[PDB]
């Protein structure tokens, strides 16, 4: 894997990226699942530089940095994988949260999950680890197939 | 006699310190760097004052010393106010340092946090034209937007480049001076050098995504080209067939190369115009 600060290409051979400054995150766009050479973009944005922040009840909290990959709205033809390290944390629980604009925040859900791993990566060869390993370093990860403009880990 | 005359000049002295310690001396705070700079400006005048007030002192030294030295009953008791002039008068100018180093940190910190404020907001316009999503509606087009980012990219660049050096000089001018707000003051350079790092890459990208955009137009509009020559060679001469093949041969190549960094719909328009082309060449031969 090939660090990134905040941007790097990606055509249809895919590639495994993890950030130079943040060895946790990490971006992994499996072969044939993007159409083009693509500018992909990841930030890790303060929640108070949004205007319309993550709605939150009294016992809920955010549990990363607000994450905005773009271009915001891409479409991949097969899931990519993105995982993003979270704070140690109510309930303890974990959920994913993504806004497609900015201003409305939905939890984030995906067909595929844990066992569908192995065909997503589409025969590329990355050690994802352990659920429970990811669990032990405090690391989330999300299956998605599109880029919402930002998403976020929150505790409830 | 000389004496009496000593004791007013003492008093005197005296309630010039008193009066600069306190009343001309100021605790005030400035609000901006307009307002340091005002501040700084009048207590330098004021410290000057207090300077050249030095050879008053001097000179109240060398009588009490000269009466003194003469034998005069009262050598003991003047050569303790004299003393006490010389102290109350290193006072006043331990007040005066002590000033002066925090105006001009007060200052120096004003003048710091905009520049940095501006460089910052400077970096962030320019990402925001790296952000442009613009691909280019068709090859002339392409040419020009990739042709106006690289002189983007190398202004930014080398005006960036000189802007953050001149910065992070002032900066380290400020730490190795001796600062009390060093510690602050580090973590925004850190913060904009960050920034001016995640700006160059940012640029970096876009030109690797227009170089992309410009190889795909490109490949299309060379197909078309090829398209045509190969027609104008039908409708009509070995060697002009020949080159013709080798560009043919080239094209393949080229087409090749690009279904690799595409799939789905795009991939299937770079293969088709392959085969586009290389059914019109056959038919020629
Ligand atoms: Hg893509
Ligand atoms: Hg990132
Ligand atoms: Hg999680
Ligand atoms: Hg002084």
């Amino acid at each position: 894997a090939t660090g990134f600060l905040v941007s790097f290409m990606v055509d249809a051979r895919g590639g495994s990226m993890r950030g130079s400054r943040h060895n946790g995150l990490r971006v992994v766009i499996p072969p044939r699942t993007c159409a083009a050479p693509t500018r992909i973009t990841c930030r890790l944005v303060k929640p108070q530089k949004l205007s319309t922040p993550p709605p939150l009840a009294e016992e809920e909290g955010l549990a990363s940095r607000i994450i905005a990959l773009g271009p915001t709205g891409a479409q991949f033809l097969s899931p990519v994988i993105v995982e993003i390290p979270h704070f140690a944390s109510g309930d303890r629980e974990l959920v994913v949260l993504r806004s497609e604009n900015g201003s409305v925040w939905k939890e984030h859900r995906s067909r595929y999950g844990e066992s569908y791993l192995d065909q997503i990566l589409n025969g590329m060869d990355e050690e994802l680890g352990s659920l429970e390993e990811l669990e032990k370093k405090r690391v989330c990860r999300i299956i998605t197939t599109d880029f919402p403009l930002y998403f976020v880990i929150m505790s409830r | 006699n000389e004496a009496q005359q000593y004791y007013l000049d003492a008093d005197e002295a005296e309630a010039w310190i008193g009066e600069q310690e306190l009343y001309v001396i100021s605790d005030e705070i400035p609000k901006d760097e307009e307002g340091a700079i005002v501040m700084l400006k009048r207590h330098l005048r004021q410290q000057r004052a207090v300077e050249d007030y030095g050879r008053n002192i001097k000179q109240l030294a060398s009588r009490a010393q000269g009466l003194l030295s003469a034998g005069h009953p009262e050598g003991e008791q003047i050569i303790r106010l004299q003393g006490q002039v010389d102290k109350h008068y290193a006072g006043l100018k331990d007040v005066a340092c002590e000033r002066k180093r925090k105006l001009e940190n007060m200052y120096h910190l004003f003048q710091l946090k905009r520049e940095t404020d501006d460089l910052e907001q400077w970096i962030s316009e320019k990402e925001l034209v790296a952000s442009s999503p613009e691909m280019g509606q068709d090859f002339d087009h392409v040419t020009l937007l990739r042709d106006k980012f690289r002189d983007f990219a190398r202004e930014t660049g080398a005006i960036g480049q000189e802007r953050v050096d001149n910065v992070n000089a002032f900066i380290e001018r400020l730490i190795d001076a001796g600062h009390s707000e060093a510690a602050t003051i580090a973590e925004w350079k850190d913060g904009l050098n960050e920034m001016w790092a995640d700006l160059l890459e940012l640029i970096d990208t876009r030109m690797q995504l227009l170089a992309a955009s410009y190889d795909l137009h490109r490949y299309f509009y060379t197909g078309a080209e090829i398209l045509g020559l190969i027609d104008e060679k039908h409708r009509e001469f070995e060697r002009d067939v020949h080159l013709l093949g080798v560009q043919v041969q080239q094209f393949q190549d080229v087409a090749t190369r690009l279904q690799t960094a595409y799939a789905g719909e795009k991939a299937e328009a770079i293969q088709n115009k392959e085969q586009e082309v290389s059914a019109a060449w056959q038919a020629l031969l």
